């Protein structure tokens, strides 16, 4: 009721406080498909539910690389992922052009949270409606943060993103004693994200063409795994 | 539908431009007509009173150029700015092309500026129409109307401002194509007398002007205006 | 080389051009058609004067089609004047002379103007360019007459390209010939 | 608002006749319709033959239809025009067959000043060559006169070889006799 | 806008192509000011150019060229002194005038003396092109401002008195007709000039 | 300095910078265009992957890319000779060579340079080729630095 | 709790609560509106045919824009506001010449289905970081058809919101309903061209609003040496024959 | 082009002639002769017409001699880097007071406020000279007009206006 | 096309062409912009004396008259944008001489379509 | 959704352009009917008040170049400047390119004119539909289009727009034979006769026809009363 008098832009709070316009780009991730990432010393693994508009279509591309050491996975928004990937794929590159130097993942997190709040204050804009996952390994080790579109970016061990995101969170925070341990087999970290995201699907089981894994680390580059390749997983 | 001039009613008119036409309803009435030899303008005085400088105060009636003349009825303030533009535009073709500009192409100049007012939110339409009054080796003398919509159409005798209708009507019943300009002043001195809201349309209430015979054209003085109106029994 | 000559008579103006001289070239140039009773010659610096002449035809055209009227001669050569001048504010001046003939249809006399490199315009009955210049006058000067009809303007002009292929060390290549009358602008066949 | 804070935070030989246009050279393929030949220094010609054939390309999408030999004609010269005295090295011939102009050879020089024109020649040995053409040439010749008629004077141009010939189907075949 | 450059390239042409370039008019060869004991004293061998009605300057090098820029900072001076409503003083039209010559970085090739009177006192500065400047009690300006200089130096001294002041003004100007315009505080400025048929037709108006 | 250039049958040797998708190049002239040249040439590939789906390039559509970065300064062109070495669509070695003005040609060997003269008929004195051969015959041709470019990949080594 | 007007609706930049943005939802309803196009991509072609949808008998169907070539490897259907259509396929052109220029290679259709999308996405931020160049997204989705070296032969849907699927068979613009429905029970991937045509005359005669004909419905095919070419209405009313013989009885 | 201009005033009347394409113009009684180049010359003719055109539409009143001298400075020192190429000469009559006005200009825009004759152009200081010897103060209209003719006719074909305050006699010689 | 529109700019038609414009008074590439050049370099004075903030909040107030300040008969300038700039009480000669196409170019419309970017 | 340009209506429509439309069946009809070989192109005048300047206005069917004419219907003052643009760009196409405007490419580019106006809030888009027609240069095929405030635009064999269009369309419909067009000019002068007098309740003196003809001819009728006559007396 009074929220529809206040929640016509950005630019306005709420007699509460509140502030509806992003809340709603925020709760804009819930449309988008499920998609999970869990961290271990020596690897970091990406894994993402495609999702097709038809039997006659092919897949959306959940997982984009921006870097040999560095790569995403997104949910929300098509039209603010797009914008936001290439923002990062274009400073990644300008970094490693310009400067010489990869992108320290810390620093591409709040280079990005930047860019995503000035969204969040000006007229005529809209809040990027889009979360998503940046993962890769650096020098000071592997790295996995979890973007929000309020311009919230924060170190994970592990998290999910998208629709019924709330089971694979759970099933998370239950074994994060376990796979942070893993340590050194990469095998065995896709295989218990694998197990994470099980835990989100209502139908549509995990199949060759609708899931797609990535994993980075030590010996690793930012590698994408899908079709045959990813059946050994399901 | 009204708020702005850029939008088009379900309808489909243009309520912020059928206002304008509405306000120079209000002002003083103007009237020209074209004899075989010259054309006469005339136009009622709006706002008098005895404090007011009758004489070196020509409200109605502008030199454009040599040749040419206008009478406007509406806002005064904007007919001011529209005025000076026809003048530069008049000197810029004089200056071009040698040649005194032909009134049509002053009045198509005009009355696109009027339009292109109508068709920018940022601008509210121009409230002035003008009665141009000219001559051009072309077709020789003529006389064109304009309204705040911006169209202009070209007439022998037309009457613009407060009560056009009953001045149409009798210029329609008295006009001839062969008058003399002689009789075109006695006529416009008699739709104006039975057209005004006054009771008498004392010298002072009259503004005149008349282009004849290359060509003099002469705005009245009020003495000769007295002079005149005595001169055909009003 | 490049020559324009203009002769101006009691019904008509004549004007005469050089045709273009290039490599290997076989087939008119120097002449832009502004409206139906005036033509403009041109000659001077390859490659700016035709761009200004054509730029100046799209000008005239707009003008005419603007207004289903015609621009009078002494307008148009105004215009090109103006034209002319304001290309010359920016950039360095470019070898160019213009000739623009017309019959004016209103004042109905056939009237011509030439138009110097600087943007100086003057009222002429006869006008050269170029190597034409001095022999041209020479006879001009004495032969010419206002009275004379357009066959004898024909005449004189035929005299005066047959002086000018005797004073040109080159086997001269001859002129083409159009005359703009009360009937519209027309070529001649013999020059 | 904040924008404007972070702005502050920090030889060859063409001619037309009735069987169409015969171009010899000692040749640019604009179009599978229009042959250009462009005479200077192998970077300017390399690189404005992919502009030109851009142009013409999407004037020929946008259209549906042929471009004419004079539009691409007058946008070179307008483009080698902006840069007149730049030190643009060009002398182009552009050639083609339409219908709505049948042939057709016009000339580009590098200020820009285009020419139309019946036969055009260029190089150290156009003299030799427009001496022997200008004998015999004439528009009503046959195809295979055309063609016998480039061969003499062009084998006579390097005696003082790609005969390209373009009709309404477009250039035809190389010619490489 | 302003000044236009619209023939800087014609005007070469012509001038390469032997078409004389008419010469602009100079102001003449000297100019002095000397500061007195009550206000200051300029003088001139052009004109002297009105700034404000108690500030005056005389312009060297070319006569349009000072004729234009101190006409319009005497105008910039009319507006501002309206503005704040008080009287404008000459530091204002030194730092004014320095701005604007500053600007156009010499090319209006003016040479002022500006003094005058102020509620902070008598001033007397000189204005050179592109902006340098220096102050003194006194100074000249121009061709022969060596042996009016010389003049001032040998004969200025302090506390010299109005008649002094002009003599010594119109003398340096001699060494160097003669006018001169004397300032004093709390009076009014006193300009003081030359001190020292084959057929006929009627036409319409 | 000088830099030569070898094409053959499936490989290419050049005598430089590794910019991906098996295409070396260098510059010779003033130092700091070439640099700036390379730098751009690798901006420019990147830039191809990132937008066209990190297809690999092909050393013809490379050589169009330095032409028209070349070109875009035709009237005050960077002052060094580029050349590049790689393989073709057919699997062919190859390699193409630039000038300050941006010409495109194809050289199945080219040096250039001071030494160019020298080097050009020192080689056709004396020069199908295997990988080995073409090293020992740079080494009599010629501390320096090679390149080699075969269908397995880039390799690069240092000699005399 | 009391009804009252909703304003989420209005505007581009408005998020409603569950974080659905219409107004580019009511851009794929004006798709509705717009005359059905159909495509149908297999091993050896893609084959891709429009609903005319002529309004009155005095215009002249064959001078209809429905088909565009985009290059002589690509080319695509349209559906919806043809005005924005225009400029979505300006910019196709160019950008696929720009390519050919720039790096001597054909473009690929899927980075030129990606450009067209970034296009579609400037009513927000562009993909480049670009300022916002239009109020609204376009009311035109369009199935971009063509063939490369190395994808082959493909079939892209781009839409307004800035997101394209490679189809197998696609029906877009009126009756994408019944159309989407009845390729899904017919496509194989044993689909050759020549029943690929007739398939979808039997779709558009399935989902048109009058009878097929060659003046109502038209075709067009991407093969390797053909290319781009759209098919002649004697071709056409010869495949509608053919299809109204082997179809009846 | 470059023809010469000579302006001279006698007690209330002024006489302007010029060597003889037009070079002597009229914006009311203000009288402006123009010698330099032909282009500049019918430049500025174009370019005052145009402005005292728009000072008399909005004055309803015809621009006086001085009003006018400084309109053609100020329009002068403009192009202040592109200056025309013309020496300039204003002569009229104030409506208002009768004084006769006789001014001259450098190409940027310099006035000079002559009070008994002006000459421009070519051959500047013969005609100079030869006016220096031969003018008389206050002379008579007729008088005038003879000194002016023998002083062109000194240095053919040439036009005089001959200016009262309120008729104007054009003369050919 | 990419070639510039040589009709509807004016300004003389495809002459001058653009390669010839290379060729300036040595004081004109300065003064072409010299009101933004010296606002620029005011703006950085502030910027590091002030802080961010007053350099925001003065071009904000320049960019808000500019936006809504358009009346295409008039060059003349708007009367608060002289107030902003301290220019209320100061001339220069780009005011005194603020400086004619008769049939392409100078109409209304041609304003609305540069004002709107339209 | 009806209050700006940049709104979809729930089903599809941009209801301000609809409304556009509108204003544009406001205006007084124009017709157009295409011949084998000619092109004519029919306006209802107003009836003329006595006291109008008959001798210079009204003409309502007004040629962009030697070759091309432009009806229009709608609000006049919009089409005065519609035209003139389309002018512009002819003669810029005359000069920028040799060949003179393809009667397509005018109509495309009047059509982008149109539609760059509707692309802003802060503009009215032109409300008026303009009925291009003409030949191409150096071509005898003719040509004849519509465009509309939407930036929409199509090619006719005949078309009406305006006041009463559908009165006039229907009547087009069932009685141009597309299969084969009317062939001689004057057969097609009076099949526009007769389309316009399905409308016009007065004679001929509010009829205006002008008749294109191939190599760049036009003519603007004053002769009509006599192919009313033949008509009147036929019906």
């Amino acid at each position: 009721m009074f929220r529809n008098n206040y929640d016509g832009d950005t630019v306005t709070f709420s007699p509460t406080g509140r502030l509806f316009q992003v809340e709603y780009a925020l709760e804009a991730i819930k449309q988008g498909s499920v998609t999970v990432g869990l961290r271990s010393n020596t690897h970091a693994v990406l894994v993402a539910l495609k999702r097709n508009a038809d039997e006659l279509s092919s897949y959306q591309k959940k997982i984009i690389k921006c870097d040999e050491h560095m790569g995403l996975s997104l949910a929300g928004l098509a039209p603010d992922a797009r914008v936001l990937s290439n923002y990062l794929r274009q400073q990644c590159n300008y970094s490693s052009l310009v400067f010489n130097r990869k992108l320290a993942v810390e620093r591409a997190g709040h280079l990005l949270c930047d860019k995503a709040q000035k969204n969040t204050q000006s007229y005529g804009g809209r809040p990027y409606g889009v979360g998503l996952l940046i993962i890769g390994y650096d020098k000071s080790g592997a790295h996995l943060l979890e973007f929000q579109p309020s311009g919230n970016v924060t170190e994970l061990y592990g998290t999910a993103i998208g629709a019924r995101s709330q089971g694979a969170k759970t099933y998370l925070e239950r074994t994060l004693d376990t796979f942070i341990k893993i340590d050194g087999n990469p095998d065995e970290l896709i295989k218990a994200g694998v197990e994470a995201i099980s835990q989100s699907l209502r139908d549509e089981s995990l199949t060759v063409d609708n899931l797609s894994i990535a994993i980075v680390g030590k010996d690793t580059p930012f590698t994408i795994y899908d079709g045959e390749a990813v059946a050994k997983y399901i | 539908y009204d708020s702005r001039t850029t939008i088009f009613s379900p309808e489909g008119r243009l309520y912020q431009v059928e206002y304008a036409l509405e306000s120079i309803s209000h002002a003083g009435t103007a009237i020209g007509i074209m004899a075989s030899d010259g054309i006469v303008l005339a136009a009622e005085r709006k706002v008098t009173s005895t404090l007011l400088e009758q004489d070196t105060s020509t409200e109605k009636l502008y030199k454009l150029n040599d040749k040419i003349a206008v009478a406007v009825a509406g806002l005064t303030a904007d007919a001011e700015i529209l005025i000076n533009t026809a003048r530069i535009h008049a000197q810029n073709y004089l200056k071009t092309y040698n040649e005194d500009i032909p009134v049509e192409i002053l009045v198509r100049r005009l009355s696109d500026i009027k339009q292109g007012y109508t068709q920018h939110g940022g601008l509210r339409p121009f409230g002035v129409s003008f009665i141009y009054a000219g001559y051009d080796d072309r077709y020789g003398y003529q006389l064109y109307t304009s309204n705040p919509s911006g169209n202009y159409t070209g007439w022998k005798a037309i009457s613009v401002g407060a009560n056009t209708s009953a001045a149409q009507t009798l210029l329609q019943m008295d006009y001839k194509d062969d008058m003399k300009v002689d009789d075109a002043i006695e006529l416009a001195l008699k739709t104006l007398s039975k057209t005004t809201d006054s009771s008498a349309l004392t010298y002072d209430r009259l503004e005149f002007a008349t282009i004849r015979k290359e060509v003099y054209q002469k705005i009245f003085k009020p003495q000769e205006i007295k002079d005149i109106l005595v001169k055909t029994g009003i | 080389m490049d020559i324009i000559l203009g002769i101006r008579v009691q019904d008509s103006v004549i004007l005469a051009s050089s045709k273009a001289v290039t490599r290997g070239i076989s087939v008119d140039d120097k002449t832009r058609q502004l409206s139906p009773h005036t033509l403009m010659s041109f000659a001077g610096e390859a490659g700016d004067t035709v761009q200004f002449a054509e730029y100046i035809q799209a000008n005239i055209q707009l003008y005419s089609i603007r207004e289903d009227y015609e621009l009078s001669p002494q307008a148009v050569s105004s215009f090109v004047r103006q034209e002319l001048a304001k290309s010359i504010r920016s950039r360095r001046p470019y070898q160019v002379n213009v000739l623009i003939g017309g019959y004016d249809k209103k004042k109905n006399k056939p009237e011509l103007y030439q138009i110097d490199y600087l943007g100086t315009k003057v009222e002429l009955p006869y006008g050269a360019h170029g190597y034409s210049g001095f022999y041209t006058f020479s006879l001009l000067d004495h032969h010419y007459r206002p009275d004379m009809t357009t066959e004898e303007g024909l005449d004189l002009l035929k005299l005066c390209v047959q002086e000018l292929e005797k004073r040109m060390p080159m086997d001269f290549k001859g002129v083409i010939v159009k005359i703009v009358d009360k009937d519209g602008i027309r070529q001649v066949d013999d020059f | 608002m904040q924008a404007i804070a972070d702005s502050f935070s920090v030889t060859t030989l063409a001619f037309r006749f009735q069987g169409g246009i015969i171009v010899a050279v000692d040749v640019i393929e604009i179009n599978p319709f229009l042959l250009g030949t462009m005479a200077g220094g192998a970077a300017d010609c390399q690189f404005w033959e992919t502009w030109l054939g851009s142009q013409c390309r999407l004037h020929e999408l946008r259209e549906k239809e042929r471009i004419s030999v004079a539009a691409a004609s007058k946008i070179l010269s307008n483009l080698v025009y902006q840069y007149k005295g730049a030190g643009l090295s060009m002398g182009t011939m552009i050639c083609g067959y339409t219908r709505k102009e049948g042939p057709t050879i016009y000339y580009v020089d590098s200020d820009g000043t285009r020419l139309k024109g019946d036969i055009f020649c260029v190089g150290s040995g156009q003299t030799f060559a427009y001496g022997v053409l200008d004998s015999n040439y004439k528009w009503d010749l046959s195809v295979e006169d055309a063609l016998y008629l480039g061969k003499r004077s062009i084998l006579a141009a390097a005696h003082r070889v790609n005969l390209y010939h373009v009709t309404e189907d477009g250039w035809i075949y190389h010619g490489n006799h | 806008a302003g000044l236009s450059f619209d023939n800087y390239q014609r005007n070469n042409f012509l001038a390469e192509n032997s078409h004389t370039q008419p010469k602009a008019t100079s102001t003449g060869t000297t100019i002095v000011g000397v500061k007195f004991n009550n206000g200051v004293v300029i003088a001139a061998d052009a004109k002297l150019h009105r700034i404000s009605p108690k500030i005056w300057c005389a312009g060297a090098g070319t006569a349009a060229d000072t004729e234009a820029v101190t006409q319009l900072i005497g105008s910039n001076i009319e507006l501002h002194s309206l503005y704040t409503s008080r009287e404008p003083r000459v530091v204002s039209a030194l730092q004014m005038l320095k701005q604007h010559l500053f600007k156009y970085q010499g090319h209006i090739g003016a040479y002022l003396i500006v003094a005058g009177v102020d509620p902070t006192g008598s001033h007397l500065f000189s204005i050179h092109a592109h902006g340098s400047t220096d102050v003194g009690y006194y100074l000249s300006l121009g061709s022969g401002s060596l042996a009016a200089m010389a003049v001032l130096e040998s004969h200025w001294k302090q506390d010299l008195t109005k008649e002094e002041a002009i003599k010594l003004a119109s003398d340096a100007i001699q060494a160097g007709n003669v006018d001169v315009c004397v300032m004093e505080i709390g009076k009014d400025a006193e300009y003081l000039r030359n001190y020292l048929v084959l057929k006929e037709s009627i036409v319409n108006i | 300095g000088t830099i030569l250039g070898i094409a053959g049958e499936d490989f290419a040797v050049l005598a430089v910078f590794d910019c991906g998708d098996n295409i070396v190049m260098s510059a010779n002239g003033f130092a700091a265009d070439g640099d700036a040249l390379v730098k751009r040439f690798k901006n420019s590939v990147k830039w191809y992957h990132f937008d066209h789906n990190d297809k690999k390039l092909s050393i013809n559509s490379a050589a169009r890319n330095i032409q028209h970065l070349l070109y875009g300064k035709r009237f005050f062109p960077y002052y060094v000779h580029t050349i590049i070495a790689g393989l073709d669509e057919d699997g062919k070695g190859a390699v193409y060579s630039f000038d300050p003005v941006g010409s495109y040609e194809r050289e199945q060997c080219r040096a250039g340079g001071a030494a160019a003269s020298l080097i050009m008929p020192f080689l056709d004195n004396q020069v199908y080729l295997s990988v080995e051969e073409v090293i020992k015959l740079v080494r009599d041709s010629f501390g320096l630095e090679i390149l080699i470019v075969t269908k397995d990949g880039v390799r690069k080594e240092f000699y005399e | 709790m009391f009804l009252t007007r909703s304003e989420y609706d209005r505007g581009v930049s408005t998020f409603s609560p569950e974080g659905r943005l219409f107004q580019v939802e009511y851009s794929l309803e004006a798709i509705k509106l717009g005359s059905t196009a159909i495509g149908i991509a297999t091993k050896e072609g893609v084959v891709l045919g429009v609903e005319k949808r002529a309004t009155s008998p005095l215009l002249e169907s064959d001078s209809i824009e429905k088909i565009v070539e985009i290059d002589r490897h690509i080319g695509c259907a349209m559906s919806g506001l043809t005005a924005d259509a225009r400029s979505m396929i300006e910019h196709a052109r160019t950008a696929a010449v720009t390519h050919n220029l720039y790096y001597d290679e054909d473009i690929n259709v899927e980075s030129l289905t990606q450009s067209v999308c970034d296009l579609a996405l400037r009513f927000g931020e562009g993909a480049s970081g670009e300022e916002r160049l239009m109020s609204r997204p376009f009311g035109v989705a369009l199935l971009i058809a063509g063939h490369d070296a190395d994808d082959g032969y493909q079939l892209f849907h781009a839409e307004p919101s800035g997101t394209f699927y490679r189809y197998n068979a696609k029906a877009i613009g009126s009756g994408s309903e019944g159309a989407q429905a009845e390729l899904l029970n017919e496509w194989h991937s044993s689909l050759t061209l020549k029943e690929a045509e007739l398939l979808v005359l039997k779709i558009l005669k399935q989902v048109m609003e009058e009878k097929l004909d060659e003046n109502n419905a038209q075709l067009s095919c991407i093969t390797k040496q053909d290319g781009f070419k759209i098919y002649d209405n004697e071709k056409t009313a010869e495949l509608i024959k053919e299809l109204k013989e082997k179809e009846a009885a | 082009n470059g023809g010469i201009v000579v302006a001279m005033t006698g007690k209330d009347c002024v006489a302007i002639a010029c060597d003889l394409f037009e070079k002597i113009f009229h914006y009311g009684h203000v009288f402006l002769g123009i010698t330099g180049l032909a282009t500049d010359v019918t430049t500025l003719n174009e370019m005052f017409r145009y402005k005292t055109n728009l000072y008399k539409l909005k004055e309803e009143r015809a621009i006086e001699p001085e009003t006018f001298t400084q309109l053609v400075s100020s329009s002068l020192y403009e192009r202040r880097f592109g200056p025309y190429f013309v020496g300039p000469v204003v002569a009229g009559i104030n409506s208002k007071s009768g004084k006769p006005f006789i001014a001259g200009f450098d190409l940027i825009g310099c006035i000079d406020e002559a009070k008994d004759f002006i000459v421009s152009g070519t051959a500047s200081d013969q005609l100079f000279g030869m006016c220096e010897s031969l003018y008389e103060p206050n002379l008579e209209p007729e008088d005038l007009f003879e000194t002016i003719s023998q002083a062109l006719l000194n240095a053919w074909g040439a036009v005089v206006y001959i200016i009262k305050k309120d008729e104007v006699v054009k003369r050919y010689l | 096309p990419s070639l510039p529109d040589t009709l509807r700019q004016q300004e003389g038609g495809a002459v001058p062409l653009s390669t010839q414009l290379n060729d300036r008074h040595p004081l004109e590439s300065t003064l072409k912009n010299w009101e933004t050049t010296q606002r620029q370099r005011q703006m950085e004075q502030y910027r590091q004396i002030f802080g961010i903030a007053e350099p925001m909040k003065r071009t904000m107030e320049m960019e808000i008259v500019n936006r809504t300040d358009f009346n295409p008969l008039s060059t003349n300038g708007s009367i608060h944008r002289d107030i902003l700039l301290n220019k209320e009480c100061s001339i220069d000669w780009e005011d005194v001489y603020p400086g004619a196409s008769t049939m392409v170019g100078d109409d209304v419309h041609s304003k609305i379509e540069k004002q709107l970017g339209i | 959704y009806d209050r700006a340009l940049s709104i979809f209506s729930p089903d599809g429509h941009i209801f301000q352009v609809e409304y556009a439309l509108e204003a544009v069946k406001r205006g007084t009809c124009a017709v157009g009917v295409k011949g084998k070989n000619c092109v004519v192109l029919g306006c209802e005048r107003r009836s003329t008040l006595k006291l109008q300047d008959t001798r210079i206005t009204p003409s309502k069917v007004s040629k962009i170049d030697s070759h091309v004419v432009l009806s229009f219907s709608g609000l006049n003052a919009d089409s005065r400047i519609l035209i003139e643009k389309a002018r512009v760009e002819a003669q810029s196409h005359r000069l920028t390119l040799e060949d003179p405007v393809t009667v397509e490419y005018l109509t495309r580019y009047v059509a982008g004119v149109q539609q760059r106006y509707t692309q802003s809030g802060g503009v009215r888009p032109f409300g008026v539909s303009t009925l291009i027609a003409g030949f191409d240069p150096r071509d005898d095929e003719p040509k004849l289009y519509q465009t509309e405030p939407s930036g929409i635009y199509s090619s006719w064999s005949a078309q009406t727009i305006g006041r009463n269009s559908k009165t006039v369309r229907e009547f087009l419909e069932k009685n141009y034979d597309r299969k084969e067009p009317p062939a001689t000019v004057e057969e097609c002068v009076k099949l526009t006769v007769r389309s316009l007098l399905e409308v016009v309740q007065t004679g001929a003196k509010n009829i205006e026809i002008t008749v294109v003809k191939p190599d760049s001819d036009i003519v603007a009728l004053s002769s009509e009363e006599i192919n009313q006559y033949v008509t009147q007396i036929e019906q």
